[PDB]
């Protein structure tokens, strides 16, 4: 019965779209194809290999946010989250049932 | 900001079709493909860019749709009356209907055609569930209408 | 057990029902870029439904029954039926289903309210014989609209003479009808305009003349009338000695001289009882202060700075 009022909209990065297809099954699909660690290279670029990849992952799936906080955001929402927790305890649940 | 509005003896649909049934049909039949359409593909081997219409070529055209019977609705008349709204219809119809290329062009060279090739592969991406460009941009050639010989 | 239903779709993300009684469907026209109820309008009965009410949403292209209003069909006895800013419906397809079927025994109210300019609609008269040894179709217009008490047609791109052949076919019936909105129809001319093609003309006098004891008339945002139109309206106060309640507003033409004609022609009928000029440019504040100190209207609205005319839930139910 009522003309609409408008109130501002707000995204933030929920645990459904940290479990989405390009959540951390992006991260199983491709971190172990992506990253590489060897002898034949100094600790800072190994380090680097890590991190940029877990940089673009974070930036395709969330591209809002620093890398950094980003990653607060992420241990914050592990620290919390249930179906996150079911999850990861799935993943090596997974790895017990091998 | 509220707006009257009046109803007005033209209709740029019906004018849109007549300008592309031009565009696709006449020749300079007198001094005997289209003349426009060819005149495209020069436009489509970028050996052209100079897009000339001749207002004596509508002109022909009216008097032989007249001749086969059927109305025209003055497309000079309206070409020199709000010249610069018929430059839009123009090339929206040329842009419409416009052949693909004959000679080679090593089209990747284009800017243009590599940016706009990443915003399909992206758009493809999304298009997936997981107008392209403004016209405008596209548009290489040049379009001028030529006036009226004595008659 | 649901008689009344009301669905106001503001946002988008991604059988017999003897029940329903009344069908509110409003739509934000940005958003919902569908139609929500189609299938189930399309294929169920609804036949208790006394009122609709559908606006804001997008006819499907590639349906053309959705186009053809063939699902309107199925809602026989529907006493009052609302459309507006449907973008993709037209006026034209629905002069089809008036003219190839008894689709309904009694409308008693009618809102047809299409956004954009659609081609010049007319009433389609012509009666087709299936061969010169055979009977012609029947045309339903009169038993469909015969029991109008309110048409609205705002917007709806009719043509004058189309509305003049309502009247005079009666297809209209004139004593039924009480209240009338034209507004904002563009292909709507006078008599005393030069600069037309005549089927565009709306004859007033014959009009009037077939439809006299209606209440309330409303011409807003109809820019076609000028002050020399207006004449017609002057000359024409015998025929429409019923009118109570008078829209004209938001037209940007009409002089204040108009209405000062107008009501003192009218005064010779007991002033007028309402009148809306709200937004009008052209009505002077000494005219319309005069107007209030000599009395000849009850109430007369002069908000020059109102730029609106579609109070919503009021005036119109095409969402905010």
């Amino acid at each position: 019965a009522i003309t609409a009022r408008k109130r501002r909209p707000q995204v933030k990065l929920t645990a459904e779209k940290l479990l989405s297809d390009k959540g951390l099954p992006y991260v199983l699909k491709n971190a172990h194809k992506r990253i590489r660690i060897s002898s034949k290279k100094n600790s800072y670029d190994n380090l680097s290999n890590i991190i940029q990849f877990y940089q673009l992952w974070a930036h395709e799936l969330f591209p809002k946010a620093k890398f950094k906080d980003f990653m607060k955001i992420c241990q914050t929402v592990g620290k919390t989250d249930p179906v996150l927790r079911e999850y990861r305890v799935s993943l090596f649940r997974d790895e017990m049932g091998m | 900001a509220a707006l009257p509005s009046i109803q007005l003896p033209v209709d740029y649909n019906n004018l849109f079709n007549e300008i592309t049934d031009f565009l696709v049909t006449f020749k300079q039949d007198t001094l005997s493909g289209p003349k426009y359409m060819a005149m495209l593909q020069k436009v489509a081997n970028r050996e052209l860019n100079s897009v000339i219409i001749d207002l004596d070529d509508i002109l022909q055209y009216q008097n032989e749709k007249f001749l086969q019977g059927t109305q025209a609705d003055d497309l000079v008349s309206a070409i020199q009356q709000n010249a610069n709204h018929f430059t839009e219809l123009f090339c929206r119809a040329i842009d419409n209907n416009m052949p693909l290329p004959t000679k080679e062009i090593d089209y990747k060279d284009d800017v243009l055609d590599v940016i706009l090739n990443q915003r399909r592969l992206r758009n493809e991406r999304m298009l997936s569930d997981r107008e392209l460009f403004p016209p405008n941009l596209t548009r290489r050639y040049f379009l001028y209408f030529k006036p009226l010989s004595q008659n | 057990l649901l008689k009344k239903i009301e669905l106001i779709f503001v946002n988008s993300l991604v059988v017999i029902y003897s029940e329903l009684e009344k069908i509110t469907l409003i739509c934000d026209k940005k958003k919902i870029k569908n139609f929500p109820l189609c299938r189930a309008l399309l294929r169920g009965q609804f036949p208790l439904l006394q009122k609709l009410t559908i606006t804001g949403v997008t006819f499907p292209m590639n349906n053309q029954d959705i186009m053809n209003f063939q699902w309107l069909l199925n809602f026989p006895d529907l006493k009052e039926l609302w459309i507006e800013d449907n973008d993709n419906c037209e006026l034209s397809k629905f002069l089809q289903l008036l003219k190839f079927s008894n689709v309904w025994k009694n409308l008693e109210k009618l809102t047809f309210r299409e956004n954009k300019l659609y081609p010049i609609v007319n009433l389609d008269e012509d009666q087709p014989v299936t061969n010169d040894d055979e009977v012609p179709s029947m045309l339903f217009y009169k038993e469909n609209l015969q029991n109008l008490e309110k048409l609205d047609l705002m917007g709806t791109s009719i043509s004058g003479s189309a509305l003049t052949r309502l009247c005079e076919q009666e297809y209209l019936d004139g004593r039924k009808l009480r209240s009338l909105n034209i507004g904002n129809c563009p292909n709507i001319q006078f008599p005393n305009n030069h600069a037309h093609t005549a089927r565009m003309i709306l004859d007033v006098n014959a009009v009037l003349k077939r439809l006299s004891k209606l209440e309330e008339i409303n011409l807003s945002h109809l820019s076609s009338l000028n002050d020399s139109t207006m004449k017609s309206f002057i000359i024409n106060v015998p025929f429409l000695e019923n009118l109570k309640r008078l829209d004209i507003s938001h037209n940007f033409e009409i002089t204040g001289i108009s209405i000062y004609e107008f009501l003192k022609k009218f005064q010779m009928d007991q002033p007028l009882a309402y009148l809306n000029i709200d937004g009008c440019s052209q009505v002077s504040h000494i005219t319309v202060n005069m107007i209030r100190a000599q009395n000849l209207v009850t109430q007369v609205d002069c908000v020059y700075e109102r730029d609106v005319w579609r109070k919503f839930g009021i005036n119109s139910y095409s969402y905010s």
